[PDB]
């Protein structure tokens, strides 16, 4: 359990493109997937929204054990019959109503936000939450299109330097930060496809 | 003043002569762990 505070653990996260070849045949490509060294949070504050409710405000309010930075190397090697989606799964000892707020940022400015409410399912003494095949927003689809249509790989990384995602998972009733994950991106150059490093964010 | 929109973002990299996006410290030049740029 890497991405885990005291109250919530993210077991699974992936962004994918699923293509329907025919009614019985589907090809799925994963862009990124999950399924701890410390980083000075001050080194990344500029890459994320500021002011009240922003990364700094959230981190200062705590708890500090809820804050993570994920570095993704994204696999972009993939080709009206397409679905761009994201799936994620969480476990908790507690039965909560949680809100998952995902912000896409460019040069630290919020460009789009997706907000999702999730209820618990009892599963083996604990509770599971699943965001199943959430449609990827058009901005993200468009961003991926533009990325792949850049001449050179070095250009993709130059664009990605200033593209981040902030995911904040909150107890809806109490507004306690259960998980806050900052996502940073490079393009995968590896023969093993998508990779990742997970860090604890510290003061 | 600089722009911060989708076309401007890619334009800045495709045609650097006409770039008008905020300027930043490259991640490689920041105080970050070595593993940050060495994938597994
Ligand atoms: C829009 O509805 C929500 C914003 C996107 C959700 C985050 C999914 C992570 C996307 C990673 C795709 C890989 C491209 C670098």
């Amino acid at each position: 359990r890497s991405v885990a505070s005291s109250k919530l653990w993210m077991l699974e996260f992936s962004a994918f493109l699923e293509q329907q070849q025919d009614p019985d045949t589907y090809n799925k490509h994963l862009f990124v997937h999950i399924g701890l060294e410390a980083v000075d949070i001050r080194q990344i504050y500029d890459k994320f929204p500021e002011k009240k409710g922003g990364l700094k405000d959230l981190f200062e309010r705590g708890p500090s054990n809820a804050f993570f930075l994920v570095k993704f190397w994204a696999d972009l090697n993939t080709n009206g019959s397409s679905f761009y989606g994201v799936s994620s799964q969480y476990e908790s000892p507690e039965n909560m109503i949680i809100t998952c707020s995902t912000k896409v940022c460019s040069f630290g400015k919020q460009v789009v936000e997706k907000v999702e409410t999730e209820y618990a399912r009892y599963e083996n003494g604990h509770y599971s939450y699943r965001i199943h095949r959430s449609p990827l927003c058009e901005y993200m689809i468009n961003f991926i299109h533009k990325l792949k249509h850049l001449p050179e790989k070095y250009m993709m990384n130059s664009v990605l330097e200033n593209f981040t995602i902030l995911q904040v998972v909150t107890n809806r009733d109490t507004q306690e930060t259960l998980l806050c994950i900052a996502y940073v991106f490079e393009v995968s150059a590896s023969e093993h496809g998508a990779q990742h490093h997970i860090y604890r964010l510290v003061k | 003043d600089s722009e911060t929109d989708l076309e401007a973002l890619f334009n800045a990299v495709m045609n650097p002569k006409t770039a008008n996006v905020p300027q930043t410290v490259p991640m490689r030049l920041r105080k970050l762990p070595d593993s940050f740029f060495k994938p597994p």
